RNA sequence: CUACACCUGAAACAAGCAAGAUUACCCGCUGAACUUAAGCAUAUCAGUAAGCGGAGGAAAAGAAACUAACUAGGAUAGCCCCAGUAAUGGCGAAUGAACAGGCUAAAGCUCAAAGUGAAAAUCUGAAGUGGUCAACACAACAGAAUUGUAAUCUAAAGGGUCAA
RNA sequence: UCCUAAGACAUAGGUUAACUCCUUGCAAUACAAGAAGACAUUCGUUUUCGUUGUCAAAAGGGAAUGAGGUUAAUAUUCCUCA
């Protein structure tokens, strides 16, 4: 299948062909404005996989978000208390930019329930990604057994809670097992559940 | 093509006018008109020393009049309403809310009349 | 801290007043699944409660 | 000025081999007759699908079952074409340069010569649209002639 | 002073017609224990918010 | 002078009940006349019921009028907000039960072939 | 060069969607000091308050890239235990889970990816016709779509050949 | 009420986890954004010229009224006259 093909294509990313068509691409993008819509999917292929199809009711959308680590946001780099807690330049951030991607599509298109998304490249001070949005009320999407579920109110902006698969990452989901036991069911949860102190009627 | 200019402009588009394909709500499908009624216009009469006096002397009559109302408006509305010929109206907002309209009548009519036939006397 | 008794172990160091664990449903709870589960019965009627 | 400056970096740049190699495209002559056979090919629209099913359907259900001819039809599309090269069924494989993104097509080329299969440039996807009855084509096979057409492949 | 949008016009009449006393009658109702308006209030002594 | 009955009121036309609006209108200013000139408890009492009265009329009327546009667009989806349902902004926004059971080929399948059946053990 | 096709962008219009509210519980972020160490920086208070963004009737989680090494077990969640244990800590103050085992509850499913190529078999809207007429069934005509819709498939399989 | 000022805020673009924040009269860190005419008189047709917003002054700018008389309380406002 050509898919195969592609996928191969895109996991050698160093030859020469795909260097120049990314640094073309990745031009091409920082022309665009910061998030724009997409008519196409740059990576059929790997939209594919994430359950983008070509029929109505799919958009894709293209941001760049700024590569970097978090500068912590305090003034004149001054903060009042001990010095564990002064801190500013080395802090990242903990949430992945995949993520951000993916919410700020999600702002700027609140209506769209964002699907998913995937790398389109990167330069210097960019990443490049594109979201796979489904339009819930477009009734192709909602008689669609498959993804008719995302058209239902329980699911609204998934990115913004985390349950987007760079959500899931930045959650440390992608590990079940017993290192990740702390991080099960929100490790706010988690923690507040060992925390609870419980007192029975009896005893 | 051929450019006199420097800049780009947009091209002039075909631009339908707005037309609905349902009626929003019931009143607008009704074709409903939002006019004032005259009688909510012209309210009340006045009956003061000074509305009197008005009535009596200057060929006035004092009325109360609905809020969001015109001049113009309640001088087509007195007529209408009244039978006469409404030669000025002058406007009031009261403290207590309300508008208090001094109406000048032509020599035509009396407004000591209008008094009688109305009640007012 | 005074005698030979042994070295105390903290428990309210935190701010427990957040999380504290109340067991007072657990009276009318049971009954709760007691009703759930004949409620399956009846309507499992003619087939066995638990699976094989 | 970006649909501009796409093409001038193009021109400017150092383009890669294998994005060149879609640069070689049958003179007017030689795609036009190709064009000409490829169209000769064209598979079904609706209405001729409504007509023959409508057709067969009154000829078994009336009056008895007919001997039907196994149909020569033109190949369309990225992942049939692609399989139809594996399988070395493709007589024919027309590519179109104009792809975007060129990722879809750069396999085809030597795929064909490692299935020994001759593969052509040609200019347009909306031409192989016109030919498939789509807005547009990736790539155009052929698979079986007849007598006739032998002596154009 | 001279100068008013509307809203004040209406607020201040509003205010000016709640500063009434209560009814003379409403105290011989059988359900009120209401003697006075204990809500009035006095120009001088006590100030709206108006600005 | 007697109160006025519903049921008696959707019995007449539009225009009937309009003329009587109009009517019952001019009886109000008339009787506020009373109250400001001088006025007797008769007239007193006649405010209250006119006005009661011309809300009663104007329901009337709506309740006509609405019945008419429903009629018309009875049978059609795309009815003026007006009448569309209105329940809950999230109740509309939900899907249907057609899309809440509906079912993929394959489940229809497995639903056929292997389902749930009526079994009894016994002791 | 024209007509025309396709890619890209734009305006107006039709039909629908988002914008705020809610606070107890839920999700994703952000994030301190008082306090305790009888001082005090690590630490503690503590991922705690305050702040921000999202929901729901619950949320989240869930069909293993899990445990365990035994004659093994087997999604997720809560209760009981394991336990104040292993570990973490100016090894100071003080932090601190889980497996196994007893229960409550039980449920398993959909995609991408060689295979329609004897033929897009697919999806959306629809003047309309029947209807329980807002909710259903067909539907002339239109779009979406081979830079791929639907049938098979999802590793517990599966394709091919038989077949009760 | 209109106008512009010191100023200020949208829109557009960009920044932020987000909230927020940065620019804009010499108008932009923006820009395929406008106005007019005529026939038509709707559209449409047609023509012409064109880069793109708003708020902030009851002492600033700012189309034109005066005298006499009247009320218990208003009046360069009502009345009379000009
Ligand atoms: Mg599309
Ligand atoms: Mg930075
Ligand atoms: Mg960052
Ligand atoms: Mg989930
Ligand atoms: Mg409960
Ligand atoms: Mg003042
Ligand atoms: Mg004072
Ligand atoms: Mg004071
Ligand atoms: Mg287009
Ligand atoms: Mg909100
Ligand atoms: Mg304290
Ligand atoms: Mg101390
Ligand atoms: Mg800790
Ligand atoms: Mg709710
Ligand atoms: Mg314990
Ligand atoms: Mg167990
Ligand atoms: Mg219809
Ligand atoms: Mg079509
Ligand atoms: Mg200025
Ligand atoms: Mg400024
Ligand atoms: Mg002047
Ligand atoms: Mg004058």
């Amino acid at each position: 299948g050509a898919y195969k093909y592609l996928e191969e294509l895109w996991r050698k990313k160093q030859s020469d062909l795909m260097s120049f068509i990314l640094r073309l691409r990745t031009w091409e993008y920082r022309q665009l404005p910061v998030i724009h819509k997409a008519s196409r999917s740059s990576r059929p292929d790997k939209a594919r996989k994430l359950g983008y199809k070509n029929k109505d009711g799919y958009a894709i959308w293209r941001v760049r978000v700024r590569r970097g680590g978090r500068k912590r946001p305090v003034s004149k780099g001054i903060v009042y208390g001990k010095p564990s807690s002064v801190g500013i330049n080395q802090l990242k951030f903990a949430r992945n930019l995949r993520s951000c991607a993916e919410e700020r599509v999600g702002k700027r298109v609140p209506e769209l329930r964002v699907l998913n998304s995937y790398w389109v490249g990167q330069d210097g001070t960019y990443k490049f990604y594109e979201v796979i949005l489904a339009d819930p009320s477009h009734n192709a999407i909602r008689n669609d057994p498959r993804i008719n579920w995302i058209c239902e109110s329980a699911h609204k902006h998934r990115e913004l809670r985390g349950l987007t698969s760079a959500g899931r990452k930045g959650r440390g989901l992608r590990v079940k097992g017993h290192r990740a036991k702390s991080l099960r069911t929100s490790r706010k949860g988690n923690w507040r559940a060992r925390q609870m102190l419980k007192l029975r009627r009896y005893r | 093509k051929t450019y006199t200019g420097v800049r780009f402009f947009r091209p002039k588009t075909l631009q339908l006018a707005k037309a609905p394909k349902y009626s929003r709500t019931v009143r607008a499908h009704l074709k409903v008109s939002g006019h004032l009624d005259n009688h909510s216009v012209v309210k009340t009469p006045l009956t003061t020393e000074k509305a009197m006096k008005k009535m009596e002397d200057e060929n006035t009559m004092v009325f109360y009049v609905h809020n969001r109302s015109t001049k113009p408006q309640i001088k087509s509305a007195f007529e209408k309403l009244y039978n006469v010929k409404v030669r000025s109206v002058n406007t009031l907002n009261t403290i207590t809310g309300n508008k208090k309209a001094y109406i000048r009548l032509a020599a035509d009519s009396d407004s000591l009349t209008l008094a009688n036939k109305i009640g007012l006397i | 801290m005074k005698h030979n008794n042994q070295l105390p172990v903290a428990q309210l160091r935190k701010h427990q007043q957040f999380r504290i664990k109340t067991f007072f449903n657990q009276a009318a709870q049971k009954k709760a699944r007691l009703h759930a589960r004949r409620a399956q019965a009846a309507a499992v009627f003619p087939r066995p409660t638990e699976k094989l | 000025t970006l649909q501009r400056q796409k093409r001038v970096l193009l021109q400017r740049l150092k383009v890669p081999p294998q994005i060149h190699q879609f640069t070689k495209t049958l003179d007017k002559n030689q795609s036009s007759n190709l064009f000409k056979l490829l169209a000769s090919y064209a598979p079904e629209k609706p209405a001729e699908k409504k007509q023959r099913l409508v057709a067969q359907a009154e000829a078994k259900k009336d009056g008895k079952q007919v001997e039907t001819k196994k149909p020569i039809v033109l190949k369309y599309g990225l992942n049939h074409i692609t399989t139809l090269i594996e399988n070395k069924q493709a007589k024919l494989v027309v590519i179109a340069h104009d792809v975007d993104p060129i990722e879809l097509v750069i396999f085809l080329p030597q795929l064909c010569r490692k299935n020994d299969v001759p593969f052509a440039f040609v200019k347009g996807k909306a031409a192989l649209g016109k030919l498939v009855n789509k807005k547009t084509a990736t790539a155009v096979a052929l698979t079986e002639v007849r007598n006739e057409d032998k002596a154009k492949l | 002073g001279a100068n008013k949008t509307l809203n004040m016009k209406k607020r201040f009449g509003r205010k000016i017609k709640q500063n009434r006393p209560l009814p003379n009658w409403y105290r011989y109702k059988s359900d009120t224990n209401i003697r006075y308006n204990s809500k009035r209030r006095n120009w001088r002594r006590t100030k709206l918010k108006i600005y | 002078d007697k109160s006025v009955r519903v049921f008696k009121l959707r019995t007449q036309t539009e225009e009937q009940l309009v003329g009587e609006l109009g009517k019952l209108q001019t009886e109000l200013s008339q009787l506020r006349i009373a109250k400001i000139a001088g006025g007797t408890a008769n007239k007193l009492g006649r405010i209250g019921i006119v006005r009661k009265a011309i809300a009663k009329y104007l329901t009337i009327i709506n309740e006509k009028r609405r019945q008419a546009v429903k009629d018309q667009f009875k049978g059609k989806s795309l009815k003026p907000l007006d009448i569309r349902v209105k329940k809950t902004r999230a109740i509309r926004r939900k899907l249907t039960k057609k899309q809440r059971e509906a079912v993929l080929v394959k489940t229809q399948k497995k639903l056929n072939n292997f389902g749930l059946r009526k079994f009894a053990l016994k002791a």
